[PDB]
């Protein structure tokens, strides 16, 4: 049996209805139930047997279906509400859904870049990072390109994103690029170059060694 | 059960028939 | 009720992962009591569930490896998994079984993450992200420490003792193909306080006693 | 509080991992339970029943219908001029108890009297939530691995006097039989019992139909008077294979020694006639190896032969078919009832 949810990462602003949607490979009745999890900690129950609210889960809360079409309503999404949502299979396998990752909708919002070189501390040890920072940005999606004297790089370049930004609802993003002593020393010229949608072109920051 | 075919059956013994279920008694 | 988790989520392969539920508030008494993991990244997965009677519920998945038990003394109950792979990593959480019987899951363990890889406990080195006159964006400078091959998470990165909270950004870790952690940590400041002010970043990764602070200095 | 009608939650304890289809079924289609019944008698409380007017048992039948369906899948079915055909593995089989939970805002009812007929008033009434584990056994004749009567062997039918209605009889104590296919014909078998065990149940059984219709009659066992090979011997599943059994040896006797065992000859076949609907589905080959199932006999099923017309004799014949009357069996007791 499988779970199969509205394709997640949706974006919704406060004050907006969302609804979400979960399909069995098989029927089942009223054998489900919905979570909330937020990063780093365990879920909480919100919803089970389809449509009946976990005690002490507010009213805007609601759940319909039966079978292979099921439902997870909020009629009007709070901060609080912010989350991701898994559906689940309540007895067989006890399976659950993909999850749902509600996220907040906000303005475009172009990133900030910023370049770091090698500490001279860290280039004894055999190794070299760069890295690129974009710091504030919205939508999440960003391309992030490394270029060593105007070569572009191999992914080996390692990247890590935030989770939005509280209060303001934007994103950060990391690039580090890891050389060798040796290779870092036999070039001149280090890039990275972004794109993103709130830049009209691509933006280059870039420092010779 | 199919009762006819069952009667059909079950005379040739010498008997009625009747369903059990899905299933053709002789009786 | 409260459900409380304990045990060791650093192992080996091979190894055997054992961890413990206690429950505080409610009887194990005609209560379903369940283990649930969640890989990196990925979805939750059940892995069992047992009862006072003593029938064991396991799921397929992990029939010859699992065992799920009781401590009726304590009010106890416990997950074994022998021969555990780098596929184990993950949280694993303990829950409490809703009746009606309705289920499911209400309430929750914290969760306990479990970390299966050969590699040793080890603490991190740290190298500064210098701001620079090049890295003045209007006014705003930005700086950061480099916190670089640690094992296992996690660690915990603050600035200036926990007095430097606006602008902080720590980066989620990412796994190197050493088998080892790296992350960075970032902070945008006012250009000017660079002469007058420090910024420190202070690091701790528990699992090998390490306390690390690193002074960023401009160049 | 009048009974009612609904859609019941069933139960089992089964686990998640055993390939075998009933634990397959019962863990995506049953729950957990309980975890307590967890007591609730009702002092002073008498309740009519009636085991042969339960939609219950109806219901339950249901259930059994779509594990078959959804388990040991025929490679030809013909129902209705329409023909089907499908892939049909061989399955691991073996009948797990089955629990059956009244929904919300109902509540289940237990007979306890110790005498209970099935029928009419009860003075020993008991609620509860849940009916305790049922094997949902398929077979003719014979009933397998139900529960036994807690004093002495008890008959129950709809209407005795009623020749047409089933009489079910529910042992006090277990007979065991064993039945092999042995390990290298692969389609003959065989079953095992004990012979003066088996004379001795037939005794207590004749005993209590005496009691019945009167001490001035002579009781009779004769074999099936005719039909389907179903009904003519005592058929079951073994292991996913089914057993046609010749049960003529069980059911000639007479009140006016001869070896320890009793042994059944048998049959597997590939071809049989449906219990779920009427119709032939045609299944693959028997498995290799040894096939074997130690069972109780914990009750039976008997018709009885009308007449006159020279009175003075009863005889009765095995007989069975209508799965209801094995749910019947074990479900008689029960009653669903809504709350107001
Ligand atoms: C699991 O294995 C450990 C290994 O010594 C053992 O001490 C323990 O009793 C086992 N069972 C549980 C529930 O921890
Ligand atoms: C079972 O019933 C028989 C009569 O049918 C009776 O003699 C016997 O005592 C009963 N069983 C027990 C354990 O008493
Ligand atoms: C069962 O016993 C009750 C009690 O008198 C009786 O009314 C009923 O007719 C019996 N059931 C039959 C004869 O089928
Ligand atoms: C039982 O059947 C007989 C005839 O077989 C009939 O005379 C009698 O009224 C029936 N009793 C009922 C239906 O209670
Ligand atoms: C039937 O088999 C059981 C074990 O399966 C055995 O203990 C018993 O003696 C057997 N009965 C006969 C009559 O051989
Ligand atoms: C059942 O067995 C008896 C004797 O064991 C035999 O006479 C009878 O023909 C058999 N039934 C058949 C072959 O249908
Ligand atoms: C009755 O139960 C025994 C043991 O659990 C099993 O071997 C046998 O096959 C069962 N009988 C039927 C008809 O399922
Ligand atoms: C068969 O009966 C014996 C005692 O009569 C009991 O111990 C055993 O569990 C029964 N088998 C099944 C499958 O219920």
């Amino acid at each position: 049996i499988q779970m199969t949810q509205s394709p997640s990462f949706v974006s919704a602003s406060v004050g907006d209805r969302v609804t979400i949607t979960c399909r069995a490979s098989q029927g089942i009745s009223s054998y489900l139930a919905w979570y909330q999890q937020k990063p780093g900690k365990a879920p909480k129950l919100v919803i089970y047997a389809a449509s009946t609210l976990q005690s002490g889960v507010p009213s805007r809360f609601s759940g319909s279906g039966s079978g292979t079409e099921f439902t997870l309503t909020i009629s009007s999404l709070q901060p609080e509400d912010f989350a991701t949502y898994y559906c689940q299979h309540l007895i067989g396998l006890r399976s659950f859904g993909q999850g749902t990752k509600l996220e907040i909708k906000r303005t475009v919002a172009a990133p900030s870049v910023f370049i770091f070189p090698p500490s001279d501390e860290q280039l004894k040890s055999g190794t070299a990072s760069v890295v690129c920072l974009l710091n504030n940005f919205y939508p999440r999606e960003a391309k992030v390109q490394w270029k060593v004297d105007n070569a572009l790089q191999s992914g080996n370049s390692q990247e890590s994103v935030t989770e939005q930004d509280s209060k303001d609802s934007t994103y950060s993003l990391s690039s580090t690029l890891t050389l060798s002593k040796a290779d870092y020393e036999k070039h001149k010229v280090y890039a990275c170059e972004v794109t993103h949608q709130g830049l009209s072109s691509p933006v280059t920051k870039s420092f010779n060694r | 059960x199919n009762l006819h075919f069952c009667q059909l059956r079950c005379k040739s013994l010498g008997l009625l028939g009747r369903c059990a279920x899905t299933y053709c008694a002789c009786v | 009720v409260q459900l409380q988790q304990w045990g060791a989520g650093l192992l080996k392969p091979s190894e055997t992962l054992s961890l413990t539920c206690g429950v505080y508030g409610e009887s194990l008494s005609g209560h379903y009591w369940s283990w649930v993991r969640q890989p990196p990244g990925k979805r939750l997965e059940w892995i069992g569930e047992i009862k006072h009677n003593g029938s064991p519920n396991y799921h397929p998945s992990l029939k010859s490896r699992v065992t799920i038990s009781l401590d009726m003394s304590k009010n106890q109950f416990s997950l074994n998994l022998t021969s555990v792979t780098a596929a184990d990593t993950a949280v694993y959480f303990c829950a409490r079984r809703s009746n009606w019987p309705y289920l499911p899951f209400d309430p929750w363990g914290q969760g306990t993450l479990v970390t299966v890889s050969s590699a040793s406990t080890k603490g991190p080195s740290v190298f500064p992200l210098a701001p620079s006159s090049k890295s003045t964006s209007g006014g705003t400078a930005a700086l950061g420490c480099l916190v670089k091959d640690y094992f296992p998470e996690p660690v915990t990165v603050s600035w200036n003792s926990g007095a430097l909270t606006s602008g902080v950004h720590t980066f989620p870790a990412v796994l190197q193909s050493s088998g080892l952690y790296s992350l960075s940590s970032v902070v945008t400041v006012p250009s000017s306080s660079l002469g007058t002010q420090t910024y420190i970043c202070n690091v701790n990764h528990k699992p090998s006693n390490t306390k690390v602070d690193k002074k960023v200095e401009p160049k | 509080w009048k009974e009612a009608t609904t859609t019941l939650f069933c139960a089992s304890d089964a686990k998640a991992y055993d390939t075998e289809v009933h634990n397959v079924w019962a863990t995506h289609a049953c729950v957990p339970t309980d975890p307590n019944p967890q007591e609730v008698k009702l002092e002073n409380v008498t309740e009519n029943f009636n085991m042969w007017k339960n939609n219950m048992v109806e219901q339950m039948h249901e259930d059994i219908i779509s594990l078959w369906d959804q388990s040991l899948k025929p490679c030809v079915k013909l129902t209705g001029g329409s023909v089907i055909t499908q892939a049909c593995p061989k399955v691991s089989f073996e009948p797990i108890p089955i629990h059956y939970c009244a929904p919300a805002g109902f509540a289940i009812l237990k007979c306890n009297d110790k005498k209970f007929n099935g029928t009419g008033p009860c003075t020993n009434v008991s609620t509860v939530q849940c009916t305790h584990g049922i094997r949902p056994v398929v077979s003719t004749q014979l009933l397998l691995n139900g529960s036994l009567a807690e004093e002495e062997i008890v008959i129950r039918s709809e209407n005795f006097t009623n020749n047409a209605k089933t009489i079910i009889v529910q042992l006090n104590e277990s007979v065991v039989i064993n039945c092999t296919r042995p390990n290298n014909d692969i389609r003959q078998a065989h079953c095992n019992l004990s012979k003066t065990q088996w004379e001795n149940t037939l005794e207590q059984i004749a005993i209590k139909l005496k009691e019945q219709f009167g001490n001035n009659k002579t009781i009779i066992f004769n074999p099936s008077s005719g039909g389907d090979p179903e009904i003519v011997t005592h058929s079951f599943n073994c292991g996913g294979e089914f057993f046609y059994c010749n049960s003529t040896q069980l059911f000639t006797w007479n009140d006016t020694n001869t070896g320890r065992n009793i042994t059944l000859p048998c049959r597997i076949k590939q071809i049989i006639n449906m219990w779920q609907e009427v119709g032939k589905a045609m299944y693959a080959p028997p498995i290799r190896g040894q096939i074997r199932c130690s069972s109780n006999i914990t009750g039976l099923l008997l018709t009885r032969d009308g007449g006159k017309d020279t009175n003075g004799t009863e005889i009765f014949r095995p007989g069975g078919g209508d799965m209801r009357d094995n749910w019947r069996s074990e479900l008689y007791k029960y009653k669903v009832v809504k709350i107001e």
